DNA sequence: TGTATCCGCAGTATCGGCATTCAGCGAC
């Protein structure tokens, strides 16, 4: 039921499809699948070859350029777990330029145990993006999924598995088009999981016939045994290639079988600690009928034998072949290029090593931080060499930081002669404390050690400089610290003064990368002082600072430039970074004011917040006066000529400063001029933007002020005003006239008129419009304003024709008009 | 291996005959 | 230029032994 | 007439203003600005009636409480404009309480414009005629003041009016004094109160005319107390407005030697002139204080102390202004500073011949040595020891030496010495050593191999373009395919362009600082190898946002990543200057069109932002636009008139080209291990100019012009959308009068008919006529007669008409103004 | 009882000058 076929070996088929006839009968493989190099094929072939009860591949799985697979499904409908014991350039599933392939098809597929995977140059492919391989692995960082057809969205990515929102989006996960990738919920973490969403037995994995039963799943975890499958299997039985257990008769066949040394293939299999590993490590020997192994008679080590003389390391599947070894019998050459990170499977692996006997040329190594992971070596002897009598090589590591921890830590070279060139971010100290440390003291040459292109982009010092005097304006900063004088103080080229701005406090220390791009420290240098020959005097250098704007926290340090010699000293010192902040100013203008008036009596008023606030602004302040109608609208006849209405960088051509250098030149006269210079109704606005003014006069003209001020009852420190005119609206029956107005008859036909002048006008009352109407005529009508009104007291009639004439009066203002009133009848008769 | 003595140096038809059957 | 680096040395030298096939042990 | 006061500059109080009490003329520039406590009050006794004439501007800042201008400056006639703030010859800004302005006097602002903006409450700027002032009146800004709504009552005192832009209105300062305008036969020379003109040589008015030695402002020269053309010898000119002797002008000089040199010009004697400092090629002698020619630009000469110089910073630097040779050495070392291309090689970029060694050590800012602009020998009489003449140690940046295609520079002894310079290549010294003549006369020089031209390429070779279509907006380009001989070694190629006018420019040219560039950097991906030399595959780009008719400075290069033996391949091509092509211009800017008489119109106008070529003339039509009808039906005495971005970063460029290395380190290893062996209307075109006067027109009739800048005439020309502005042309004034005597028809029941018959030749309409009939003897009753009454009764019937004799006096009111009364229209029956 | 490190700004800024300000040894 789990199991029911026959453990098969490792496989490689190439160059045709026969190959494939004795994959029909395993349902596990020991050993690798590797499927590739077949140019001449159709598709008509792949559709009836189908393996459909293969469910466990303990090494990786390596499809490159075959011709003619469209789908992987109907290959590998049923393997769940690819183990990964042996990987391939630290991946356990290598697709590469695959050119017929459309979909993945690995639908059934739950557990990478150990490894990653890369999917490269494949042209057609899609169903790509809806994985969800942090389902399938247990660790996602180390993936290549690159340069396919879903560079672009072109492929469909359409399927009907609980769409996760692992990322930050809501996508659904599927396979293929017409399958899901099955996840279920997380009760138990990835410990086997039924579909309709009961959990199967924790030592399981995948699928699972009945839930609590360790007997009749299909991929177990642990180990196996002959139907069950238990974490401890029992001492009649012994472990095998770390997933099996087989007793004793088995690895004495296996010993017995290919002893005979006719093939390089097999290991001489022995029973140590109740495995049957290949080989037993250093300190044990091999009894010959007991086949077990028993301690050594004294200390003896594995001498590992180096091929060719030399062995480089890339990755997992070479650092695995210096698996258990004590001694290296050549030399061995570090070279991880590109990576990651790739410093916790050469600890457990290559970690374990002693004497290395040529040279460990470290070059070209990107990803690698510390040389920690030798955990164990002590001796190096150097019996070959490098190309000019060297033993440690290493040149251009981009990142390498600390070679041990000399405070517990031994190294011994015997011979040759250290070298080490382009290592910039490897402090002049580690390789001088090496030198200290090891046996070679004086085996140099100059310049072997690159002095110059060591540490340029790691601030690397160890004694320190302190403030002594700092001094606080608010525009100029003012600096002083403690002298420093290296044993020979002709050495000494000056310091250097690093400052930046920076609100809060979480400044990282500096990194040795002189920032350049948009977030940088501004660099300064200042000359080394005068040579003063006694301990206290004038000694304190100094430094200040004068282009700051006021009300920032500014982030400072310093440090010294002195010149590297043989002498193993003069360093240098760096003091720590401080945070001061500069004093407070008057603050700017208030910016954008706009009034808008709606009513006879409310007038709004909104503005910004000024652009250089210079502090937390306390308050705003406005002031508003009354303005006074002109005079000379009073004493004017006006219905002659005018009548009165009041209310990337994108790089262009840079010619256009001049406008901007006139609006920045007054205001820089502001500040300049400024630096030296420091009833009304009003109200102390506190936190808001706008403001309500009503109850006041209709139609009339104020003059509004207002500063934005910082704090305020400890000496009143306010900025400029800022001036507006505003106006309100005008109001509806002010200029009109009730009451009857009365006609009053002379006898030179000059007839008089009395009315009442509006008691209150909406401003100014400006020509009053008599008009006397007959039938049959139309509206004849007259001019009168001020001067006349008050001179006639009223208006007169000159001269008009007898019998009864209708009069309509109305008023004019400066806002607008007025109403008539009662058409009122007066008459002569003859 | 072959991309040793064929992308450092150049192959003859010869050299590049030794690989396949 | 003939200096076959590559995809260029995997698609080149199917074309000397296309009727053979690949060696391997 | 009084004293010549210098320039002042008055703030903050009152009491410097005093200082004005005297002075009639100033020389130099008056500037009253930032007085915050200040009331209103202290403006009323504050008067300077004797000053005359300003020589470099006016500016007025934020005054508080300074109602008028018109009781300060009661008689400014002349601003000069020989110096100018931002080119703007009277500024008044932010300027509030300010209600007019009333320099009820100025008559000619010479040389500049004016700027007059963001006052709350300035009245009367609509009704000022600057072009009768400003003699270039088409760039002043007049914007935000209290005249953005057409609100202010600006009423006017019987002055004259004339038109600006068709608003036909009048001209005043104040309102109680008019702009004095003056017939063209006087054109600048002022005329007198009278009408008659003055004498040709003074400037905006004169007392008694015809007289040059009564004249208030001079244009030419003033000398003794009287106007001259042009001083007589032996006196020399002095700021262009006076002359004086030799006495004055030397004298000064003593002047400011005697004063720190701080704040003073020793000024010289050229040609008649009192100059500030005499011009290049040209030396000053110590004793008549004259100007002497120099054969070229003549030595400084330039010594200097114990041999040694440490440039360390640019103020340094400061002591080598305009030197020539140097009889001694330079050892430069500069750490930081701010526009250092600019600084110093405007300090030390003219010297020519080094009597030492140079030494370069430790410049980590320096990109280049390329701000010696001018040296030509490096003699080497005090050498380094070890015999070296060119020391050359830790430069970080270095990276270009010289232009060694347009450079010389001769080391006649000693040898050279590069070391420890990582961008500097080897290259730049290969090419220096057999251009100095130091490879031969067999000097050997000590240059290290291993050290020189790191983290840098200069052993590439070189592409070459081959396709270079352009358009007017867009340039496509492609260039040679390039390989190197591990074809999966590149990784792209990057193309920079710059926008360069002249055929001067480098690579390496404008940065002068850290990792910046004043080019613009895009990508292109490598093409496909279709394994064969022969194919469509070479790549290229369209370069799409671009400018019309410049000259672009474009270049390619590769990008290829190392190999593991420090080897460097890769290529950049030559330097090459490709020119877009000419399109249609925009519209000429701001038109302006003032009149001067009855049948002209002359015009202003700016040339084009964008030209696109060289504009080689103007075209312009002028329509007419006979009257607008709706004004037909309007009764006028009731009320008045009607009318993207792409930075690669160094952490970015390492992390590119470390991931395309372990991609082909990963197939690498699998080929490696799969692989196993066996054992109509007219027209009129102006060239060259921004002005034309059109003649042949109609009396105040509105014009309507369009402007057309067009650039290629010959070749079927093309050309921009028009621009539009109207025009008016002043009135005829004879042509409102009423021709002939008003006949009377006298009906029995006293309405009377008085018609007459209408002008033969109005200006735009007559639109009311006023009659006055009166007996002599009693009061009068004004009427107004309708354009429709008189179009209805071809008259008009006079209602309420007692018998007797009457005065009757007829006029005709039209879009212009009054034009003259009749005879009294003595209808008459006997008592 | 006074005296005494400027580095690149100051601006109608030309050639040599001085701001910025908490400090106690060295003669006078």
């Amino acid at each position: 039921h789990l199991y029911p076929g026959e453990v098969c070996p490792g496989m490689d088929i190439r160059n045709n499809l026969t190959r494939l006839h004795e994959l029909e009968n395993c349902s596990v493989i020991e050993g690798h699948l590797q499927i590739l190099l077949m140019f001449k094929t159709r598709p008509e072939d792949f559709r009836d070859l189908s393996f459909p009860k293969l469910i466990m591949i303990t090494d990786y799985l390596l499809l490159f350029r075959v011709y003619g697979l469209e789908s992987l499904k109907d290959l590998f409908p049923n393997l769940t777990v690819i183990r990964g014991s042996r990987l391939f350039f630290n991946y356990a599933l290598v697709i590469f330029e695959m050119v017929h392939l459309k979909e993945l098809g690995l639908y059934n597929l739950m557990n990478i145990t150990r490894g990653s995977v890369r999917i490269e140059k494949n042209n057609e492919l899609c169903y790509l993006a809806t994985i969800d391989w942090s389902r399938i692995l247990d660790s996602v960082e180390d993936n290549h999924i690159v340069l396919n057809k879903d560079d672009n969205e072109e492929c469909g990515d359409i399927c009907p598995c609980p769409a996760t929102v692992i990322n930050g989006q809501f996508v659904e996960r599927c396979w293929t088009h017409s399958h899901c990738q099955k996840v279920c919920p997380t009760i138990c973490k990835s410990h086997g999981c039924t579909a309709e969403g009961l959990c199967c037995h924790s030592e399981c994995l995948g699928n699972c016939s009945q839930p609590d039963d360790p007997t009749k799943c299909v991929a177990c975890r642990n180990f196996y045994l002959d139907g069950r499958c238990v974490e401890t299997c029992p001492p009649p039985y012994y472990h095998f290639q770390d997933w099996r257990c087989v007793n004793f008769s088995f690895c004495q066949d296996l010993h017995h079988k290919c002893k005979n040394s006719r093939r390089q293939g097999c290991h001489q299999y022995v029973i140590h600690n109740n495995k049957c590993i290949p080989e037993c490590p250093s300190g044990y020997t091999m009894n010959s009928s007991n086949l077990l192994c028993t301690p050594c008679l004294g200390p003896c080590p594995k001498v590992c034998h180096l091929l060719e003389g030399e062995k480089t390391i890339d990755s997992v599947t070479s650092a695995q072949e210096l698996r258990g070894c004590t001694v290296i019998n050549g030399s061995l050459i570090i070279n991880i290029r590109g990576g990651n990170n790739l410093a916790a499977e050469l600890e457990a692996n290559l970690g374990l090593i002693e004497e290395i006997s040529g040279y460990l040329k470290i070059r070209r190594s990107y990803a690698l931080v510390s040389l920690s992971f030798f955990r164990k070596l002590r001796l190096i002897r150097g019996e070959t060499l490098e190309i000019g009598n060297y033993s440690f090589y290493a040149l251009d590591n981009q990142n390498l930081r600390q070679l041990w921890d000399w405070s517990k830590h031994n190294l011994t070279t015997t011979q040759g002669k250290l070298f080490f060139h382009y290592n910039p971010k490897l402090c002049l100290s580690e390789i001088h404390k090496m030198e200290e440390v090891s046996g070679t003291k004086g085996r140099q040459e100059r310049n072997d050690i690159a002095l110059k292109t060591n540490g340029d982009k790691a601030s690397c010092e160890n004694e320190l400089l302190k403030f002594s005097y700092i001094r606080t304006s608010f525009d100029k900063i003012l600096l002083r610290w403690e002298p420093y004088w290296p044993p020979d103080f002709r050495d000494l080229l000056g310091f250097m003064l690093f400052y930046k701005e920076a609100p809060y406090q979480n400044v990282t220390e500096f990194d040795g990368q002189d920032a350049c791009g948009s977030n940088s420290w501004t660099v300064v240098d200042i000359d080394p002082p005068l040579r003063s020959n006694d301990p206290k005097s004038q000694n304190h250098p100094g430094w200040l600072m004068r282009g700051l704007k006021p009300w920032t926290q500014y982030a400072i340090f310093v440090k010294t430039l002195v010149t590297f010699s043989d002498e193993r000293r003069t360093y240098g010192a760096k003091s720590d970074i401080i945070y001061v902040q500069t004093d407070a100013t008057n603050p700017s203008v208030p910016l954008d004011p706009i009034s808008v008036s709606n009513s006879s009596s409310q007038i709004i008023l909104k503005w910004k917040p000024p652009s250089d606030p210079n502090g937390n602004i306390t308050h705003y302040l406005v002031f508003w006066e009354r303005q006074a109608e002109d005079s000379e609208l009073f004493e004017l006849d006006y219905c002659l000529k005018g009548l009165k209405l009041p209310s990337c960088s994108c790089p262009k051509t840079d010619s256009q400063i001049l406008k901007e250098l006139e609006e920045s030149s007054f205001r820089k006269t502001f500040e300049d001029y400024l630096h030296n210079v420091v009833h009304r109704p009003f109200e102390k606005v506190v936190n808001k933007e706008s403001l309500v003014i009503s109850g006041l006069r209709h139609f009339t003209g104020y003059r509004i002020e207002l500063q934005a001020c910082n704090q305020d009852t400890p000496e009143e420190r306010c900025s400029v005003a800022a001036y507006v005119s505003a106006r309100t609206m005008p109001e509806a029956k002010a200029d009109d006239i009730v009451g009857p107005v009365t006609h009053e008859i002379f006898e030179n036909n000059v007839v008089h008129l009395m009315w009442q002048e509006p008691k209150e006008p909406n401003g100014l009352i400006v020509l009053y419009e008599v008009s006397y109407r007959r039938y049959g005529d139309e509206e004849l009508h007259l001019c009168v304003s001020r001067k006349h009104f008050a001179l006639e007291r009223g208006c007169r009639l000159r001269g008009l024709s007898p019998g009864n004439y209708s009069v309509r009066i109305r008023a004019t203002s400066l806002a607008g008009n007025g109403s008539w009133t009662e058409p009122t009848y007066f008459y002569v008769t003859d | 291996g072959i991309v040793e003595q064929c992308c450092t140096s150049i192959c003859s038809l010869y050299q590049l005959e030794n690989y396949c059957n | 230029n003939q200096h076959l680096c590559g995809s260029h040395l995997v698609e080149a030298l199917y074309l000397v032994c296309g009727e053979r096939g690949f060696f391997y042990t």
